[PDB]
């Protein structure tokens, strides 16, 4: 069929339903503690 | 961009350099029917056909530029006959036109089916934040062409051709946390649908050379020189005369 | 890729190597109607037919390449008769054409039903993160072909053939946590829909050999040599003459 | 897989071994109309009929292989008459054909209704993680066939047959926690829709034997030998002559 | 399962054992129109009719097996007249057929409305985990049949019949916590839709006996013996001659 | 259940016990058009009409059982005229039928509108866990009937009738916590849609008695005995001759 | 409930008590077209018209009961002419009917638009748990009627009428916590849609009196007595002869 | 409420008080086509037109009440000609009617477009709990009317008019917490859609006065008195003769 | 803004400055059919075509402004012939017109396919709050034009052209937290769809120059001066005579 | 019928509704503690 391009990010033009998955999979992988 | 000619495959350069015959053969191309019966899926319209209805305009361009056939207007015959009434009405009132040129053979045929998503696939990979993926589909179109002897009504030769329409898509992406409480983000994507408009023209231009080659082996029409029987083009389409297996 | 001939099954190589008859038999192929009445489900269009409407173009290619029949143009008869008016108008004005060749028999038939999702299935398995699965469907198409004696109107022989269209899909996947606070991800998938365009051509090319074989046992048309009655092809389609059970 | 004949039920082997009559009876099979008026539900198309429109091609195969009737082409009569104009035009221009064979009786009929989901059901069970379930539906199709004496216009015999189309589905599944912080997963499924294409052919092939048996009791057409009146096939369809109750 | 006759209600056994008349009465059954104008709701198709369009094939089976009427082919009259042109064309070219048998009366009628969900209901109960429920609907179909004297155009007798189509569903279920941190689960279900295909045949076969009984009281056609006027069947349909109230 | 006659309201018992006239009056009932233009809402089909299209079959049953009129077949006149060609073709070839009986008046009319949800309502109540509710709707249907003098083309009498179709629903329910950590549950429901099929028959059978009563006051047709002018039925429909207010 | 006459507004009692003319006037009522072009919104069907298509049956009842006009059957003229062929065929074979009565004027017209939701509104109020609300809509329908002199083709008088169709809804409700950990609940609702079927009949019956009143001022047709020119009904519709403003 | 005349704008009182001409002018009003091609959006039906199809019935009322024109029935001409065949058939069988009055001019025209949501807007405000808002839309309709001289076929005068259809909505609301753990609530709303049925009648009645005024300046038809050329109505529509700018 | 001429590409300025021929050539342009069969996807309508149906009005403007051809009205020929009946009716009643000018050639053709989303793409980037992205699609349209000699019916020259319709979109955005408990926000976007209306006109105006250039090499029509054979325009379209590859 | 390939992951082209299930079934199976 036809391959239509779509952004996978709700910040750009994309479906908003994977916003809560994109952020929860980023805060589950960050290792930066608070510098002080 | 800029307007230009329609882009052509290897078969069009393979069609123009054919050997020349003794005399050109007239041909009537009436109608190549879209007998696929297949429409485009969602999110396109329910009414849009998968294959364009203009295969009869593509075959006339294949026959005309092949330097073998002289095609005749039989598609808009009802408009051509209405024009020749207007000339004939001005003839009796204040050069006499001859009758229409008629053809020895008439090339007609169909588009035998269009199957979408014959094969598919896709790879993906994400390490920590950084990702990439790939997709591809390939559809299959098939064209039937047959030469009809219009004197007796027989069918002289009939061939089927095929073409695979690849449509891939490559997309990258980054969603990371760079140094504390900052967030990087980037996407790069690219798709490429091969047009079914252009793969129909390359399957018709190939099926013409299988008709011209089959005419020489069956003694229908002969070449201008028998030393040009061993051309590299005609010896290339004789190896492809056996079909692939399944 | 590159354009080529339509890929052919075992039956096409089984059809070409048939024994030769005494003389070729003319045949009129008018219309093979899509009497399935079955359209494609979601997410395709509501209007797209499940079987292509071009079965009559596939049967003529089966009869022509069988080296037994000489097919005649009866599909586009209204275009062929309009062409022979144009030659006849140029005859009286400034070689006389003979009449149309008429056939002894006329092969006609249908596509008797297309059932989708006759069988299905699927396996799946996931251990810690790593997974894999499989799916398959198989649809069933059936083709009716019958030979009509056009002199008396009787029906000489009638056969039904069938074909199973397998459409599988294999997909893997990984969603794990590799060493603390990193996340691996990968997917690999592959589907393969067998085209109903190509399984219709293999069911028609098989149903032709059941018509040619049934003509020899009933004394309709005889072979060129009676020693070739015991060919390995005709003895192979005599074992398949009894149908499978259900 | 490989193309083969259409698979046949017990009734087809029950139809072929019928006793032989004195002489074969010509029969016109014009049209068996799909008068169900029932289309397929979601998620199929809105337009796809529940029963295929090709019941008239299935009945001719039942009459021809029964070795009692000689069927006549009356479906494509407009194509057969157009062919006999082409032979007759070549007769006067540079063997005379006889007229069409006409029939004594004409078998016609309908498909009287198709009810989906007549019965349903399903069992399920899950202990700790491990599960299994079952489903089944059964639809009901009915075929009307009646023999019309074409001389006077009367109706000689009329029978109704029926068939139940079972469509089941079995699925297993496992979603457990094997030893701490690991997760097992597995699914195995299998469905089987019986085709309405093939259950229509088994209800028509049974309704033919109720017409042949009813002709012998009413003195319409007699057997070749009266000792074969007590055949095991005809004594089997005489016990089924009374209908089931409701 | 196995093909068999269409299952019949009490009325069919009540129809066959009717007393015999003096002579059989010819009857033309042209068309029983589906004048309900009611289609099936969601999740069926928008186009599927609620009552099948084949009521005219069911009435002919009711009249033929009643051993009172001789039905005549008037449904496919255009196919029967085209057959008698083919016999007549072969008569003048190298037994003369008589004219069509014409009827004294013509039974015609309609299907006067189909109301779905006339009544409904349902019980349910769940104690600790274990549950059960029930549902039922009942639809109402009505059939009009009237006898038309074809000599004068009058209407001799007209009756209305009715039938209630019950469609119930029983389902159980268990969702408990058996001994700590284990979970039991089970479901058992069963539905049963009575076919409207089969309840239409039982309302037509009853409405025939109200036409035969009304002919004897009005002196239209008389029995073979007046001692059989007091049959248990005809005295049973005389008590039902008054309608239920509302 | 069992098939029976269509259930009848008070008006049918009120129609049968009418006084007898001097002589019966012929009547042509051509077509009562469904001029409501109202279809059924969701979740029914978009195409299903709210009122059945068979009002012309219901009026003939009202006129025939009224013992005043002799109805004539004018609905299927094209089928009745085709039958009388078949008798007339067998008359000249190896009793002469008289012409069709023609009527003095012709009763025709319409269904003037169908409004759904004219009134609605509903009560509900829940104390601690235990609940109950009620709903009701009532639709309104109206029937126009008028007597046309076919000699001059005038309109003799015209009446409008009406009927209210009540459709209620009663449902109970319990969702409590019986003694600690146990949960009781129960539902009991019951709906009852009055059929518009049966309320159309009761509005037509009432509108006939307003035509027969209006014929006696206007001197159109007279009773057999003038002492029966003061019948309790005709004095009951004279009080209803004034319409309700709004 | 019970069937009765269609309920009538104040205008019907205002129409019957009109003064009597010298002689009754014949009138042809051919067709009042639904030229609104407005269909019902969701959740009704897409196809159901907002105004019923039976305005021509309502106007004939208005003209007939007005005791001024004698209406003539011109709606079913094609059925009335087919009836008078059947009488005339029985006249020549074994009283002669006169021709159709023709009219002096012909009343025709339209339904000029139907606007829904011209005005709306609604109040609501909730204190602690206890609530109540109200809604109302009012639609507007307009009817055009004009008298056409059929002798010359002119238009004698033309009036427009209007009517407002109020549709309100009142609903209460209680959702409180009565004494600790108990919950009270109750709802009472009531809607009332005024039928557009019945408001169309009251706008047509009013527009007739504006035609009869306009005939007396223009000298078209005169009253039986000039002392009845000052009737209270005709002096009431002379004050309404000026339209409301906007 | 009560039925009354259709409410009229300022233009209708401006139309009736026009000066009187010398003699009345006949006019044929055949058809004013709805050439907007605009249907109503969601949540209305897909089929309901935005402008009613009855503009030709509104123009005849404008011409008739203007006391200048005598309109002629040309809309239902096929019904008027069928009536004059019935009078003429009764003339030869046991006053002769004159021919139809024909017109000097014929007023015809269109509805040139209907644009919805030309402008919009809305204010809103909420302090602590208490709120209020407003909305408005205004659509634009345009009417073309032109006078055609029917003798020569020319077009004498052509004008375009326009009208703005305002549709506003005002809604209040309160959702507060009055004294601890109590909750107040109230809503008051009101909408008002101006009918496009009534704004079409005010744009046609204005476009008539621009035709009558343009006839006097061009010398087409003259007033009865030249002192009434300086009327306050005609001097008001001469200032509006220049269009607004954009 | 302000109305102006339709904006033109480089090809229109390239078309006007062509060298002048000896004499102008008449041409009939009957119909250029939209044989794409492609409709617009969601969220447009299901019915709106992707390419406008007015390609035949664009080609006449290309031929007329090229200063080589004199186009003739053959599109509205049925309106032009109805006008010449009106002049001829006024000729016999109280200068004689000559016959229609007829053409030597007739330019006809099609729009051979329109493929949407041939290529796509998109970049995106977000640092801390601030973002930006880009998108683009490009569709492909193809136009077939061929010159038909109307004297003999042959096809003289046939060319295919193509054009790429770029449709991009650029969007920025900011969602940050500026100094504690305040929130900044901003978006700036811009799209630009190139019209398919205007890219169809630039592909037709280019395909005309490939017809005029191909006429000079084949000796169909010659230039006014042979020194202008080496023009910079004609030497520019001779390098583009070979197609691009694929 | 037709077997169309779709990714089961909302990171790639797939349905976003099983994002909250894919992450919750991964953090319920990881056994890596914080190294320090």
């Amino acid at each position: 069929g036809t391959m239509t391009f779509q952004f996978r990010n709700p910040n750009f033009g994309g479906n908003p339903n994977n916003g809560a998955f994109l952020l929860n999979s980023a805060q589950a992988q960050n290792s930066y503690k608070d510098p002080s | 961009a800029r307007p230009t000619l329609m882009p052509r495959a290897q078969s069009y350069k393979d069609l123009t350099h054919l050997p020349a015959p003794t005399g050109k053969i007239f041909v009537s191309v009436y109608n190549i029917q879209d007998e696929t019966g297949q429409f485009k899926p969602y999110p396109a319209s329910n009414f849009s056909t998968a294959v364009p209805q203009s295969a009869t305009a593509m075959l006339v361009t294949a026959l005309k530029d092949s330097r073998w056939f002289i095609p005749l207007e039989r598609q808009g015959l009802q408009n051509l006959l209405n024009e020749r009434k207007i000339i004939r009405a001005a003839q009796e009132n204040g050069i006499p036109l001859q009758s229409l040129t008629a053809a020895n053979i008439m090339v007609e045929g169909s588009i035998i089916g269009y199957e979408s998503n014959v094969k598919s696939g896709g790879v993906g990979a994400r390490y920590f934040g950084i990702g990439a993926d790939t997709q591809y589909q390939l559809d299959q179109i098939a064209v039937n062409l047959r030469v009809v002897n219009v004197s007796t009504g027989e069918i002289l030769s009939s061939v089927n051709t095929s073409k695979t329409i690849l449509s891939y898509e490559v997309q990258a992406g980054v969603f990371r946390f760079i140094d504390y409480q900052r967030l990087l983000e980037g996407e790069v994507g690219y798709t490429s649908n091969e047009p079914v408009m252009l793969c129909l023209m390359s399957a018709i231009e190939t099926g013409v050379i299988f008709l011209i080659n089959d005419g020489i082996d069956r003694g229908l029409w002969d070449l201008q020189n028998k030393a040009e029987r061993q051309n590299d083009i005609l010896v290339k389409y004789r190896h492809m005369s056996v079909p692939p297996e399944s």
